[PDB]
Parts: C-alpha cells; sequence; structure tokens
RNA sequence: UCCCCCGUGCCCAUAGCGGCGUGGAACCACCCGUUCCCAUUCCGAACACGGAAGUGAAACGCGCCAGCGCCGAUGGUACUGGGCGGGCGACCGCCUGGGAGAGUAGGUCGGUGCGGGGGA
RNA sequence: CGCCUCCUAAAAGGUAACGGAGGCGCCCAAAGGUCCCCUCAGGCGGGACGGAAAUCCGCCGGAGAGCGCAAGGGUAGAAGGGGGCCUGACUGCGAGGCCUGCAAGCCGAGCAGGGGCGAAAGCCGGGCCUAGUGAACCGGUGGUCCCGUGUGGAAGGGCCAU
RNA sequence: CUGACUGGGGCCUGUAGAGCACUGAUAGGGCUAGGGGGCCCACCAGCCUACCAAACCCUGUCAAACUCCGAAGGGUCCCAG
C-alpha cells in the first residue's frame, strides 16, 4: 500500500530518470531546504546543498536563491554545465522556483 | 477559501423567540428564528 | 466512416490550394473545420479551411 | 450440418529476435510483443505496438529486476 | 443425475489417458473404501447405478460418499451421417477416472456390508476395483 | 480563528472534564474532531428536475460552502442509473464553518426536528466515530418555510481522533448529545 | 576509520501485515497561523505561503514478538531429451542423462551503495 | 470464402480438418499533443426519501476497477480520471531491422524547414496494442506550370495530392 | 572452414507434469444473507428449520481454451572441435 505522496514523487522521477541530463533532487522539510544533483545511472550522490548547512535565517522564499547560488557556484568550480531540474512530489512554486531560480542564475544552462 | 463564489461569512446576531441571544457568523448577521435549544422540551429536561 | 463521418480537404487560406484530407463527423461537427496546418507553397504557417472533396 | 466455427486470423511472429549476447544495430528490433511483457533499459526503445528496438551499437542484456519486471539493455564498444 | 448446470462451453476434447492419478490415492471420508484398478471414461449414468443400486443394498441407514465427479462432457455424431460437419452432440457427462484413484467410500455399516455393497459397485464398472480398509497410510496426509 | 461558544466550551469544560475521567497522558493524546463532511443524497435529481442547486444553495447559506458534485460511479439498472449522473452532493466542513454549524446544528436544528424522541447510540462508526442523516430542512435555522422548494435532507458523517466507541460517546455526551437511552 | 538522524539508489517480502516497546538537545513530523504568492469540480483536509507557543499522542525512525504472510532445504517420486522390451488394446516396465511441483525440517520481525549535518 | 482474438499447436518461430469459441467492414474535434493534479472494484459502520446496489464519510482493501466495441496481452510507479494551452491525426526525409515467395504489412532513433507545450529536462509523424480493408486498369476534382507533331497559343496528357 | 553433429557459457519459453492464488467446475461439512414449510399474528412481531442454499471457513477431487509453479527439450548468440 502507498499514498499519493508516493505516486506522485515516482512519477516526477521516472520523467526525468529517461531524460539523461543531471536530475536535481529536491527534498524539502518545515524549517530547511536541501539540494543535491545526482547521475543515477552509476548511482552516487555527486554534490549537495542545503539552507541548513548554509546557516540561512529567514524567509524560505528568498532563503532558496542563495542555495541556488552556492550548488551552483560549486558545480560552476566542478565544470557542470546542463542540469535537469526534478520538482519533487511538491507543486512547482514559490520556494522551489527561487531555488530554481538559484540554479538558472547560477549559470546552469536549463 | 475560494473567494468570490463563497458566501461571505461575518459576525452575525441570531435572536430566537426565548431570547437567547445567538452570537455567531452565518450569511445573514440580523436573523430571527422561532424555537432553539433553550426553550425546547426535549433539551430541558 | 459512414455518410455523418465524411472525408473533406483542408484548403489553406492564403495560397488557394488544398494540402490535406482528414476525417469528421458532421453529426459532432457540422461546422466547417478550420485548422493550422503549413503549406510549402507559402513556405510558412496558415490556417486551413474546410471543403468538399 | 455446417459449421459456424473455422475462422482464424494469422500469427504476428512474436516473440525475441536477438537473445542477450546476439550482435544487434541501430534499428534492428529486439522484442516483438503485445503489452508490456519486457520494459526497456538502457538504449532500448518501445513502439506504438509495443515493439522494442536497439538505439546503438552493442551487446543485448536480460536483467529480471523482479517487481519490476525483466529488461534489455545494450553495451556499447 | 450428476453434471453441471453451468459450464464454460459445451463440449470438451478427448485428452489422454496416461499416467497414474492426480490424486485421491488416500481414503480421506469414510471407514472403507472402494479403488479402481484401471484408468477409463466413467458415466455418471454407471456411477447412478453405483449410488442407487448400493443404496438398495441397505435399504435403510448408513451412509455412502462420492470422491469424483463427471466434469467432462461426452459427444457424439448422429447415426448414418458421415464424417466432418462439425463435432458430435452431447449424450451425456462423462467421468474421468485414473488407476489407484479412490472413487468411493463407504461409512456407518458394518464390515461385511462394507464389502458386500462395494462388491455390486464393483460389478457395475467395466474397470476391476478393490475394497481397502481405511488404513494407517492414508490419514497420515 | 474566530472564537465561538462550543470551541471556548471544548477546551474550557470538556477538555478538562475529559483529562480528569479518562485521564489522558499528551495534549494531543485526547480525542480531536478531524473534519464533518455532509452528503446530500438527493437522487431524485437524474429524474425530472435535473438542476439540484435550488437545494445547493440551501447548504450554501447553512454551512456558508458551496456543496461539491457528486457523479455516480456507473451505470445502473433499476435506480435508471448511468455512470457519471449528479444524483448528489458533498461538503467537507472544517477550521470555523464546522464550530458554526455545530452551534447551529444542536442549538437549533436539534431542537426542531418533528416529535424528537432522542439519539441513538448505536450509530457510533466504530472506530471512536458517528455518522447521521436529517430529513427536512426546516429544522435548520437558515432554511425557513418560505424558500423551500421541494423536500430534501441530508447526511452528516462525522470523523474524530478518538479510538474507543466509549469515549466518543462521552465526548459527544459532553459536548451536548442528547442520547435517549 | 566507529555510533544516531535525514536525503538519494540497489537487490526486489529473508524486506509485508500484525502487535509489544520506545525516539525529540540536534533533527524531522504533526504542530502555530492564512494579509500575502499559491489553493479545493466544497473544505489552508490536501495544495501553498509566513512563522515558532505547544507535542512524540498520531505518523515516521529504531528495537522486540514466528500469529499470519514471505523464502524453503535434503530424500523420494511425478515427468522427460536420447536407447530398448511388452500388451489385442485403454497402455506398462527396466538401462543411461536431466529433474521437479507440492510437501516435511527449517530460515527470515532485512541487507545493502553514495551525499549531508551531529556524536566517539 | 478477406481481416482480428483465444485453444489445439507437441514451453523458440511456424503447423490442417465442413474442428472447439467469439468478433471487424464502425467509431473519435477530443477519446488527439503537451503540462499540472487524482487513485479503484469489492468488503466492514453510519446515513432523508433511498432502494441488494444512486450519492459521502470512516476503517480494510496491488488490481478482481476502468481503459469506445470481441478477445488476449498489458497496465494504478497509467496507458487509466479532472481542467489549461494547443494542432506533430506535420512537410521534406530516413540509419537499420521486422515480416517475408512476390507484391506486400509492421517498428523505427535520427537530420533539416516550419511549429505545440514545459520553468526545465524533454515530449508531439494520432488513439494502450493487435481487426474497423482493396492491387492494376478508367475518369473527375484542385493545384503544379513538365510537355505542346513547323511555329505562338490551345486541345489533351504529365507531376502532385486526392 | 564458415557446413551437418556435438561440447562450455549466455539468453527465450508456459506444454508434459504438477498446482487452486486468478477464470470456471466441484462432493460433503461448518457457519450463515436469504427464501420455502410448520407454528405463531393482519395488528406487528417473537419461535423452529432430518429444507433447496449466497458468501465466507474445513476436507477432497476437474480443465485444450485455468495457471500462484515448473522441466527435460527445443530455440538462438558467442569460443574450440
Ligand atoms: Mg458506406
Ligand atoms: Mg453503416
Ligand atoms: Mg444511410
Ligand atoms: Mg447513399
Ligand atoms: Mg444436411
Ligand atoms: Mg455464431
Ligand atoms: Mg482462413
Ligand atoms: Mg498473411
Ligand atoms: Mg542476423
Ligand atoms: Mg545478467
Ligand atoms: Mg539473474
Ligand atoms: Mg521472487
Ligand atoms: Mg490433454
Ligand atoms: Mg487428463
Ligand atoms: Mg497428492
Ligand atoms: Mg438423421
Ligand atoms: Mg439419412
Ligand atoms: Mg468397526
Ligand atoms: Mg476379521
Ligand atoms: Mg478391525
Ligand atoms: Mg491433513
Ligand atoms: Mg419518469
Ligand atoms: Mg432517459
Ligand atoms: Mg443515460
Ligand atoms: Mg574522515
Ligand atoms: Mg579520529
Ligand atoms: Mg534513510
Ligand atoms: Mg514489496
Ligand atoms: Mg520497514
Ligand atoms: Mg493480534
Ligand atoms: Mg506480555
Ligand atoms: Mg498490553
Ligand atoms: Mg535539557
Ligand atoms: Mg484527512
Ligand atoms: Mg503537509
Ligand atoms: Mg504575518
Ligand atoms: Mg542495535
Ligand atoms: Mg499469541
Ligand atoms: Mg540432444
Ligand atoms: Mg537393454
Ligand atoms: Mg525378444
Ligand atoms: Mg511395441
Ligand atoms: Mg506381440
Ligand atoms: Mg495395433
Ligand atoms: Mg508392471
Ligand atoms: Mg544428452
Ligand atoms: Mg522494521
Ligand atoms: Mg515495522
Ligand atoms: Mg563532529
Ligand atoms: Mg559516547
Ligand atoms: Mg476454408
Ligand atoms: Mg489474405
Ligand atoms: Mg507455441
Ligand atoms: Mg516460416
Ligand atoms: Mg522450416
Ligand atoms: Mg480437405
Ligand atoms: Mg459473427
Ligand atoms: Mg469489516
Ligand atoms: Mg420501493
Ligand atoms: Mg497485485
Ligand atoms: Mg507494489
Ligand atoms: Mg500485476
Ligand atoms: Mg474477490
Ligand atoms: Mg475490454
Ligand atoms: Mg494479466
Ligand atoms: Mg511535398
Ligand atoms: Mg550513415
Ligand atoms: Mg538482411
Ligand atoms: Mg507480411
Ligand atoms: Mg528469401
Ligand atoms: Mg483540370
Ligand atoms: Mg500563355
Ligand atoms: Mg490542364
Ligand atoms: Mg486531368
Ligand atoms: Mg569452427
Ligand atoms: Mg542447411
Ligand atoms: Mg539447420
Ligand atoms: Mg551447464
Ligand atoms: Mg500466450
Ligand atoms: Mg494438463
Ligand atoms: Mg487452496
Ligand atoms: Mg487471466
Ligand atoms: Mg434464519
Ligand atoms: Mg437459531
Ligand atoms: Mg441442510
Ligand atoms: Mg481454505
Ligand atoms: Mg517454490
Ligand atoms: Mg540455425
Ligand atoms: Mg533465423
Ligand atoms: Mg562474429
Ligand atoms: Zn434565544
Ligand atoms: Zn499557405
Amino acid at each position: 500500500r502507498l499514498t499519493a505522496y508516493e505516486r506522485r514523487k515516482f512519477r516526477v522521477r521516472n520523467r526525468i530518470k529517461r531524460t539523461g541530463r543531471l536530475r536535481l533532487s529536491v527534498f524539502r522539510s518545515l524549517k530547511h531546504i536541501y539540494a543535491q544533483i545526482i547521475d543515477d545511472e552509476k548511482g552516487v550522490t555527486l554534490v549537495s546543498a542545503s539552507s541548513l548547512a548554509l546557516k540561512l535565517k529567514g524567509n524560505k522564499t528568498e532563503v532558496a536563491r542563495q542555495v541556488g547560488r552556492a550548488l551552483a557556484e560549486k558545480a560552476l568550480a566542478l565544470g557542470i554545465k546542463q542540469v535537469a531540474f526534478d520538482r519533487g512530489p511538491y507543486k512547482y512554486h514559490g520556494r522551489v522556483k527561487a531555488l530554481a531560480e538559484g540554479a538558472r542564475e547560477g549559470g546552469l544552462e536549463f | 477559501m475560494k473567494e468570490g463564489i463563497h458566501p461571505k461569512l461575518v459576525p452575525a446576531r441570531i435572536i430566537c423567540g426565548c431570547g437567547n441571544v445567538i452570537e455567531t457568523y452565518s450569511t445573514k448577521p440580523e436573523i430571527y428564528v422561532e424555537v432553539c435549544s433553550k426553550c425546547h422540551p426535549f433539551y430541558t429536561g | 466512416a459512414s455518410e455523418v463521418r465524411i472525408k473533406l480537404l483542408l484548403e489553406c487560406t492564403e495560397c488557394k490550394r488544398r494540402n490535406y484530407a482528414t476525417e469528421k463527423n458532421k453529426r459532432n461537427t457540422p461546422n466547417k473545420l478550420e485548422l493550422r496546418k503549413y503549406c510549402p507553397w507559402c513556405r510558412k504557417h496558415t490556417v486551413h479551411r474546410e471543403v468538399k472533396i | 450440418g455446417s459449421t459456424r466455427n473455422g475462422r482464424d486470423s494469422q500469427a504476428k511472429r512474436l516473440g525475441v529476435k536477438r537473445y542477450e549476447g546476439q550482435v544487434v544495430r541501430a534499428g534492428n528490433i529486439l522484442v516483438r510483443q503485445r503489452g508490456t511483457r519486457f520494459k526497456p533499459g538502457k538504449n532500448v526503445g518501445m513502439g506504438r505496438d509495443f515493439t522494442l528496438f536497439a538505439l546503438v551499437d552493442g551487446v543485448v542484456e536480460f536483467q529480471d529486476r523482479g517487481r519490476l519486471g525483466r529488461y534489455v539493455h545494450v553495451r556499447p564498444l | 443425475m450428476l453434471m453441471p448446470r453451468r459450464m464454460k462451453y459445451r463440449k470438451q476434447q478427448r485428452g489422454r489417458l496416461k499416467g497414474a492419478t492426480k490424486g485421491g490415492d488416500y481414503v480421506a471420508f469414510g471407514d472403507y473404501g472402494l479403488v479402481a484398478l484401471e484408468p477409463a471414461w466413467i458415466t455418471a449414468q454407471q456411477i447412478e447405478a453405483a449410488r442407487v443400486a448400493m443404496v438398495r443394498h441397505f435399504r435403510r441407514g448408513g451412509k455412502i460418499f462420492i470422491r469424483i465427479f463427471p466434469d467432462k462432457p461426452y459427444t457424439k455424431k448422429p447415426l448414418e451421417v458421415r464424417m466432418g460437419k462439425g463435432k458430435g452432440n452431447v449424450e451425456g457427462y462423462v467421468a474421468v477416472v485414473k488407476p489407484g484413484r479412490v472413487m468411493f467410500e463407504v461409512a456407518g455399516v458394518t464390515e461385511e456390508q462394507a464389502m458386500e455393497a462395494l462388491r455390486i459397485a464393483g460389478h457395475k464398472l467395466p474397470i476391476k476395483t478393490k475394497i481397502v480398509r481405511r488404513d494407517a497410510y492414508d490419514e497420515a496426509q | 480563528p474566530l472564537d465561538v461558544a462550543l470551541k471556548r466550551k471544548y477546551y474550557e469544560e470538556v477538555r478538562p472534564e475529559l483529562i480528569r475521567r479518562f485521564g489522558y497522558q499528551n495534549v494531543w493524546e485526547v480525542p480531536r474532531l478531524e473534519k464533518v463532511v455532509i452528503n446530500q443524497g438527493l437522487g431524485e435529481a437524474k429524474e425530472d428536475a435535473r438542476i439540484l442547486e435550488k437545494a445547493a444553495q440551501e447548504l450554501a447559506l447553512i454551512t456558508g460552502q458551496k456543496p461539491a458534485v457528486t457523479r455516480a460511479k456507473k451505470s445502473i439498472s433499476n435506480f435508471k442509473l448511468r455512470k457519471g449522473m449528479p444524483i448528489g452532493l458533498r461538503v467537507t466542513l472544517r477550521r470555523d464553518r464546522m464550530w458554526i454549524f455545530l452551534e447551529k446544528l444542536l442549538n437549533v436544528a436539534l431542537p426542531r426536528i418533528r416529535d424528537f424522541r432522542g439519539l441513538n447510540p448505536n450509530s457510533f462508526d466504530g472506530r471512536g466515530n458517528y455518522n447521521l442523516g436529517l430529513r427536512e430542512q426546516l429544522i435548520f435555522p437558515e432554511i425557513t418555510y418560505d424558500m423551500v422548494d421541494a423536500l430534501r435532507g441530508m447526511d452528516i458523517a462525522v470523523v474524530t481522533t478518538a479510538e474507543t466507541d466509549e469515549e466518543a460517546r462521552a465526548l459527544l455526551e459532553l459536548l451536548g448529545f442528547p442520547f435517549r437511552k
């Protein structure tokens, strides 16, 4: 027995799995935000960034932009350019849109 | 709620026939009812 | 097909020529079908008309 | 004294054309199937009639994942 | 008699009576058992005789059990017509019995009548049979 | 959230008595009211009167919200019914309008019941919840004899966090449910 | 390089159901609220957003419980590739190769690959 | 009497009988492409009329639901249900394979023009798939502007799509 | 040297056989919607079923078109003969 949470996240991940681009894992909690880009073909998490580790304070909507600049800056140091953005099971809007804008404005081509 | 298509609620005074003042929030503020629990035979013993 | 489900020609409106032919149900769609389609004679997209085949 | 039976269609040659280890090419049909008995893996596609086919040059691969089913892959070289 | 009031399809193919019995080789119901020793097709009319003619031995009392069922229809073309033109017509439903299958079981009667009642039933079959007491080998399963 | 009589009376009157009697070990351990769904089972709206909105706006004024559409599951013979036919309505009741509808129901609706003999204590859901239904909407305060066009009732189902039907029974009786047995 | 949590994969129940017991400093969850962005074929339930007073009750995490479920040997047999005898036949045997299904013992209340922040 | 589905049909693919069973010659302007969202049948308790069963809640509930239509295969981790914008039910092509006696029918990534949608990744050459079909010959319709019996037209053909 | 044939590994299978978890079929039993029959009433119910029986439970059997299982074979690719 599963739930709509599983049935939703499994779908938005199954679609991204087939494309081949780098997949950005987005897990969201109440307090903080978490982001990581993973190559599932070889099955290993390459790099990750989170607001809990980045010690961010206030509104999550503007908090996502900074962590997007952080993860995008690390990926820019490694040489990563293109990426596919997974929105997770949650509705793509607001905080996830501003983190996605963190990776877009960070320089990644998507 | 859905704004525009739903009945909006405001402070409503509902006065029954027994005199018990009902402070609530209904579609109509000023409401008059005929019989309530304060004057109900089965409710009162 | 049928007498109701009829095939017809699609006439590009700006080149005066017909480029396609498809199906529609005249009981469910008695209106004249006007739908975008490509026209090599115009070398660009154009809205197409319903004309009798 | 008639037979209202006696009607049939012709078979469609359903099965695995290239087994695991065979030499395949881009466009060579891998498995002819109805529905999803086999599901595509790496470098394997699916047609409208559910037929599978390889995309690159490589080796055929059959890997059964249990509840996910049997999967076909291609190994480049 | 014993026949399905509802089936999925009308006729069933013949098959082959090879091999020993699938199951039912062990006495399962009664104090004594009647087991057929040869493979053949048995008809629910012959089995009907095995029931009626056996209650006619006790004339009252006892309890007779049934271990088989005629789940296989039997067909035959009309007489004086040629081959072809579809398969034959069903005149009755027959039962499939394999060697070693415990066909019947009797309980609620003495040893003498358990052998004597199943004897006539043994003579009502085209195939030979044997009466075996419910034995220690049976209830082990 | 606008404070109301039943809301205050639960925490200040119902909660302490439950805490005394059953002795709960946590604040979330105590029974909490989850949701109150309402199902208007018109049905006959499939027939001659195809639209039941005349009865829907009734619930819009009673609960303060417009009930949703409920379409038939599949084609059904004897009811002269087909798949996807709106023979009923449903509206879910929550944070504040639930307490409002509770005060209106208990204080006005339940009194107006014709020849009211009491409640049935055996209609519990078994998991600590309760469901019921009403016959004539004129019983409610928001409905008078003026604008009622036809006779229609409802089916009010409630959900609770309580586990035992005994705890649920003490909850209802402590909130003012007049059981007859 | 060791321990507790939370992301992400693998094998695809030895991993599930079910109950016993427990986890809040960190952390997650429910929770606090709905002006605001967003939102319900009605409902801030969900969906979404701003917060931090309360709480491990529920859920989740982690322990136990073989009740059910799951996986299940060995030994023999069914059956059979291939080589033979018999029976008037419906069919039956032995020689060599393979070898079940079920069923009986018994096993499992998971193991595992990387990334984070905490602890020795 | 052509076509599709299941069995015989002897676990690759293929296999006949005037053999055992059923269906097609339609239908779709959304039932299509994209994007977002949803999760059954059935069983257990309650509930106007109200019903074995209309409609909702709770608790149990990996598919027995529903996928136009027979049947099989498949499928809730959708392909299945609620709405939005849409025309790729594309043009010019096409690596190679399937099928295979021929003719034929099936699959198809991908490159270019021009386009839909998503934030993006991407996805769209109609439909969950297999039946819902007709080869040459003849003429029409619309376009193309290739031919024009000296010649310039024209007749009539050609090409294209139909 | 690629051929028939066979050896070693890999992949495909749903029949022999077996099995009832699915579609059907089943004898008996438990349990129990429900009718029929006898009592008990038109004014309503309570009562009993040496009774045909839904579902579910126990035991035991059926299948070309049934398959939770399942070979030997056969198939086909890759080295050597
Ligand atoms: Mg016609
Ligand atoms: Mg017609
Ligand atoms: Mg006509
Ligand atoms: Mg005509
Ligand atoms: Mg004749
Ligand atoms: Mg017929
Ligand atoms: Mg034919
Ligand atoms: Mg053919
Ligand atoms: Mg080849
Ligand atoms: Mg492998
Ligand atoms: Mg393996
Ligand atoms: Mg397994
Ligand atoms: Mg046979
Ligand atoms: Mg047989
Ligand atoms: Mg046995
Ligand atoms: Mg005759
Ligand atoms: Mg004659
Ligand atoms: Mg004795
Ligand atoms: Mg003696
Ligand atoms: Mg003795
Ligand atoms: Mg036993
Ligand atoms: Mg009428
Ligand atoms: Mg009508
Ligand atoms: Mg209708
Ligand atoms: Mg270290
Ligand atoms: Mg150290
Ligand atoms: Mg984890
Ligand atoms: Mg599982
Ligand atoms: Mg677990
Ligand atoms: Mg228990
Ligand atoms: Mg104890
Ligand atoms: Mg205890
Ligand atoms: Mg402290
Ligand atoms: Mg809820
Ligand atoms: Mg939430
Ligand atoms: Mg504020
Ligand atoms: Mg430990
Ligand atoms: Mg115990
Ligand atoms: Mg051999
Ligand atoms: Mg010899
Ligand atoms: Mg000799
Ligand atoms: Mg011989
Ligand atoms: Mg001889
Ligand atoms: Mg002979
Ligand atoms: Mg012998
Ligand atoms: Mg050999
Ligand atoms: Mg566990
Ligand atoms: Mg657990
Ligand atoms: Mg440290
Ligand atoms: Mg320590
Ligand atoms: Mg013929
Ligand atoms: Mg033909
Ligand atoms: Mg075959
Ligand atoms: Mg051939
Ligand atoms: Mg051949
Ligand atoms: Mg012939
Ligand atoms: Mg027909
Ligand atoms: Mg129940
Ligand atoms: Mg009636
Ligand atoms: Mg399942
Ligand atoms: Mg599952
Ligand atoms: Mg399945
Ligand atoms: Mg069932
Ligand atoms: Mg169907
Ligand atoms: Mg299936
Ligand atoms: Mg062209
Ligand atoms: Mg090339
Ligand atoms: Mg070739
Ligand atoms: Mg062909
Ligand atoms: Mg050839
Ligand atoms: Mg012309
Ligand atoms: Mg001119
Ligand atoms: Mg001309
Ligand atoms: Mg012409
Ligand atoms: Mg060689
Ligand atoms: Mg040859
Ligand atoms: Mg050969
Ligand atoms: Mg070997
Ligand atoms: Mg098959
Ligand atoms: Mg068989
Ligand atoms: Mg069983
Ligand atoms: Mg099936
Ligand atoms: Mg009774
Ligand atoms: Mg009784
Ligand atoms: Mg009886
Ligand atoms: Mg059982
Ligand atoms: Mg096994
Ligand atoms: Mg060959
Ligand atoms: Mg070949
Ligand atoms: Mg080679
Ligand atoms: Zn009053
Ligand atoms: Zn044009």
